[PDB]
């Protein structure tokens, strides 16, 4: 099976300041991963598809890059709606594994 | 012995398609091209003339190559010094060609619309080939066109002849000029099938065999009874 | 004695005629055998391209050109089309970017697929051709009780079909493929394999009336 | 001769220069697979009758395998042979004007650029009744103008027969396929339109029904559709 | 050496000359049998229509 | 059966490569005369009208001869009192030529540049043969030019056509006419090699195949899936 | 067949229609001088590889007799055939595109005017790999658009030839010369680029090193000189 690994686990930022999370995984995802938003006690949403492609209704502050194993989620200046638990999903292999996660906190 | 009575010579005639009057002055602080009479475009269309869409209609089928002679003369109702010697640019639109939105547009100067430059007070002359999609054009059309949904019903795109537009080359003077612009269409080569019966009612719409109502009764009353001769 | 006919003096710019030649007694450079003459937009529409199938992304990439297959998946759908060769996937090929030079087609097509997948990897795909104004298919029975090629993947690594001829300019027809059998894959290569689709003209291919894009 | 058997139908008529072959043109391929007789539901001409108007090939449209390989492809080309037989005695007087308009592009009842729906220039095996009141978005129905503009005594120009039940009961016209395409799409369009119209009202004697059964049979003949939805794709 | 007569330049509308072509190289759309082929309109009156003649209306 | 699709046909077709203006007013006093606009030289450049680029460069190599038609149309947006009768010199510089620097240079009376006199509302014809250095024109060009220093990559001048200069051989008035040129080149007896991919990015420069950066992608995105059909 | 000898080189090599001559125009005069194998160094197709490109006769200006006839005579008219071997198990999958693309002018990736340099537009048997950084006067790399604004889907127009692991491992494509001059000047001027694209990407099965070699062998055909240096004065 293809393990993520998404490190860190948590991060505390302000309104503004670049955040960068990234998932690495054990096998090969041939760029299909899809990263997630979520809000506490609200469902998952859809960032990024294919590693790059942002989603509908997707602002131009996430940036999906990375490519093979190694894919980094660049959001840049922070908004106030930005702040929740990060997570990957690979779309490659059947099964679906997610990552860890990444929270936000504001400083 | 009876040479006029041919379709090559009833319905191959020079008649006036169109009579159109573009200006030439200066586009500064002009919105709207058409409203000012910067250019003008048309669709062709030989059934705006109710004389020739009446000969037309006497038959089902019609194929013909078309013949465009366009008389540009010139007009200077205000102050103007001297009169102008104009070129106009009387282009070509084929069928499923974009038409131009204002007279300084990429259309103007697009190498597949073929455009004549002439003089104004001379004359242009042009022939444009059987340009239908079908094997000849549609007088009638009895169904509807590329579509299952409501498609006005005898509204085709199989007859599509093309479309004529014109403007001034010429940069603006200081006083106005009026252009107007007659274009001459004559079908050649004609050819025709199914002849239909003549239209006795006026018409209300093109492309329709619409006629008003409570119109007047076209088969004309005796003045007497009929036994008088 | 001559009349000046109307029409004289005027510039119609598509009326070719000769011309006083301004270097007289010029010898040009003279011609060498190039290869590779084209006497014949004809000629250069009949090479097969790849299409860009795969056009879910929102930037363009290699992948658009990939047709992706997955395992475990039985009367799915591959990819799906339709055949209009002036929009959608075709818009950007060789074939529909000569056509778009001009208003109206009216040929066969030549349409190929390409399995990359590994060589001990099999399977079944059926590939339905709608025709145009006929629905396309939902599943893939309405597909194999049309037209269509039960293709297997592990015989045949590359097929060729061509599509009937359509003068096309719903319409135009459609083109999908289903999941006969599932994707099996060799032992301990799991993941997505591809195909590449082609699509050229077949020699019976006209086009007239040019026009002009413009951007 | 009077056991004309066309597929498993069998009508039963009389002839000696009956058939009208529109325009010296008999029809022709660019039988045998959906050729048979289709005998419409038989019309009542009373006394105050205007006439009927069938389109085809949308008369046919519910016709068995024709109505059937109609919708089932797309591109058609068929030619007909139209029957039409107004039954009587030798009592009864009137005349019938059997006429095949091609491209019979029908007038609306509110004039101007208001179009006619779908519902109305494709109304089936009933036709058009003519004689029925103009509802919203129907065709006009004032059949001395031929429901075009034209006036109705110049529609002899279209391939026509009388019915004179003085003389005879039965028209025959064999409609070619007549278009300017040579294949369309048989369910959007609409080739030719049999007219049915009385010119001289029906008279019964004193003692018969006000009213008379009128038979249309048509008989596709030619028919032909794309290669399409057979072609191999190989 | 030519000399330009009377009546030059001038649109006499029932004269048919030939012209160039707006569109050369264009292969339209082919001629198929459509039947009914009219070529003289003394072909057509020919045909006997009714007559008004209870014009008392 | 397929006409339109020769490479005569499809790149052989009278498309508009260049709109000048020049002026007619003295030099008393004039120091620039571009700035002025007394006379302008146009170094003929096919590839500066991108959609006769866009379709000169679906092959590596093209050999025309070219067919420069000049439509000259003056203007008066001053106080003029007279439209006036004016000539204009189309000046055809060969390639290796020196291109002239003032309106009353040596270079418009130089013997060896062919120049055309025609009037200004008339329209002026001349073909010239194909003056490459090659036996083709390089679409593109994969190296340096007569150099082992940098020279530009693609920048060639075996791909010069020549340069046209425009002036006006009359005086002027007391009014200043503006006339505005239009050449229109026509390649004639076309022939192509080696076809090529269509460009689907917009142009940054000429003579380089460079595309801008961040533009948008040329592939569409789908309303739906891959199995959208 | 499978041993040949071109000089004292020797390659082994599979065919049954390999060989993809460029516009069946086989190169020819206006062998046996320069003409042998030159085999550059294998490039390693990872599974993040994005393409090679190599400029003729640029690959070939350090190789021997070939390279020393390159600099020596300013004039040349050389064709090629251009073995591209990508060996593999029956496990590998993948799909290399291996293109020859006449007069591949290249883009910058600064755009406009931008030019670019000598060091990148001829970058020897190394040539240019495309899964690399943009360096400052270097050509763009984005293999999308096969590094001069076409898309790579159209690249198939270009003399191509497929490499689908599934199916073979080896391309041949017989180059002949193609230029606009009968001769040209070999150390200024690129006449082709033979580029290797992987369209389908490498997948290794578990337990597989993720990367494959690709060999590309230039032999020089019908390679001719300029007759001066040679040339006598008298």
């Amino acid at each position: 099976d293809i393990v993520l690994t998404q490190s860190p686990a948590a991060l505390s930022a302000a309104a503004g300041a670049t955040v960068a999370a990234t998932c690495r995984a054990s096998g090969n995802i041939h760029n299909a991963l899809a990263w997630y938003q979520q809000k506490a006690g609200k469902s998952p949403q859809l960032l990024v598809y294919a590693a790059a492609a942002l989603a509908a209704g997707v602002p131009s502050r996430f940036s999906g890059s990375g490519s093979g194993t190694a894919y980094a989620l660049a959001i840049n200046s922070l908004a106030a709606d930005d702040f929740g638990a990060y997570y990957c999903q690979h779309f490659w292999s059947t099964p679906y594994t997610f990552g860890g996660g990444t929270k936000l906190e504001i400083k | 012995n009876g040479s006029e009575t041919d379709v090559e010579c009833f319905l191959g005639r020079a008649a006036c398609v169109h009579v159109t009057e573009i200006q030439n002055k200066d586009a500064t602080g002009i919105d709207n091209h058409r409203e000012a009479k910067l250019f003008n475009d048309w669709k062709i269309n030989l059934s705006s003339l109710v004389q020739l869409r009446k000969k037309l209609e006497l038959f089902t089928y019609v194929r013909f190559d078309s013949e465009y002679t366009i008389l540009a003369t010139a007009s200077q109702p205000d102050s103007a010094n001297y009169s102008s010697n104009l070129v106009v640019q009387a282009m070509y639109v084929p069928p499923g060609a974009p038409n131009p939105k204002e007279w300084d547009d990429y259309t103007w100067q697009s190498a597949s619309n073929p455009s004549v430059f002439f003089k104004v007070g001379d004359t242009s002359r042009f022939s444009v080939p059987y340009v239908g999609l079908a094997s000849a054009y549609n007088c009638f059309y009895d169904g509807y066109s590329h579509d299952d949904a409501e498609t006005q019903y005898g509204i085709t795109v199989l007859n599509h002849m093309g479309s004529m537009a014109f403007r001034i080359v010429n940069e603006h003077d200081e006083h106005k000029t009026l252009v107007k612009i007659r274009v001459y269409h004559r079908a050649k080569h004609v050819e025709a099938w199914i002849p239909r019966a003549p239209r006795a009612l006026p018409y209300t719409s093109i492309g329709r065999t619409n006629y008003p109502k409570n119109t007047e009764p076209v088969i004309k009353k005796r003045k007497g009874d009929i036994k008088s001769y | 004695p001559t009349t000046t006919l109307p029409g004289s003096g005027q510039f119609l710019t598509t009326d070719d005629r000769q011309s006083p030649s301004a270097l007289p007694n010029y010898e040009p450079t003279p011609r060498i055998h190039i290869p590779g003459k084209v006497h014949n937009l004809l000629e250069i529409i009949q090479v097969d391209t790849l299409i860009p199938m795969n056009n879910t992304h929102t930037k363009d990439e290699v992948n658009s050109y990939l047709i992706p297959l997955n395992a475990n998946r039985q009367n799915e759908q591959v990819f799906g089309t339709n055949l209009f060769i002036g929009d959608g996937v075709f818009k950007t090929t060789l074939l529909g970017e000569i056509v778009q030079y001009y208003t109206h087609w009216s040929g066969s097509l030549r349409f190929s697929l390409m399995y990359t997948g590994p060589a001990l990897s099999s399977a079944k795909l059926i590939l339905a051709y709608t025709p145009p104004g006929a629905r396309g298919p939902q599943d893939r029975r309405e597909a194999m009780l049309g037209t269509h090629v039960v293709w297997d993947i592990g015989l045949q690594s590359t097929i060729v079909m061509t599509i009937p001829w359509t003068s096309g300019v719903t319409s135009a027809g459609f083109l999908s493929c289903w999941y006969q059998t599932s994707l099996i894959l060799p032992p301990e290569t799991t993941g997505q394999v591809y195909l590449l689709s082609f699509i050229s003209a077949c020699p019976d291919f006209k086009l007239r009336l040019m026009k002009d894009t413009q951007t | 001769v009077q056991q004309i058997t066309l597929g498993n139908s069998t009508i039963t008529t009389q002839e000696a220069a009956n058939a009208v072959v529109c325009y010296a043109e008999w029809p022709e391929y660019l039988d045998t697979s959906v050729c048979r007789f289709y005998t419409l539901d038989s019309k009542t001409w009373t006394t105050g009758s205007k006439g009927w108007c069938w389109k085809l090939p949308d008369a046919l449209k519910d016709m068995g395998v024709f109505g059937q390989n109609m919708f089932f492809h797309s591109l058609g080309r068929s030619g007909y042979t139209v029957h039409v037989q107004c039954n009587a005695t030798k009592f009864h007087s009137g005349c019938l004007l059997v006429v095949v308009i091609p491209e019979h592009q029908l007038a609306s009842h509110e004039g101007g650029n208001v179009s006619v729906k779908y519902t109305f220039t494709h109304p089936g095996e009933r036709g058009i009744d003519l004689s029925s009141a103009n509802e919203v978005g129907g065709p006009v129905k004032d059949v001395i103008y031929n429901m075009n503009g034209t006036l109705l005594g110049n529609l002899l120009i279209f391939p026509h027969q009388f019915i004179n039940l003085r003389t005879n009961n039965t028209a025959t016209i064999v409609i070619p396929y007549i278009n300017s395409v040579p294949i369309d799409s048989m369910t959007r369009h609409n080739n030719v339109s049999l007219m049915v119209i009385p010119i001289a009202p029906l008279t019964v004697p004193t003692g018969a029904t006000p009213s008379l059964p009128i038979t249309v049979t048509i008989a596709p003949m030619c028919t032909e559709f794309s290669g399409i939805r057979s072609k191999s794709i190989v």
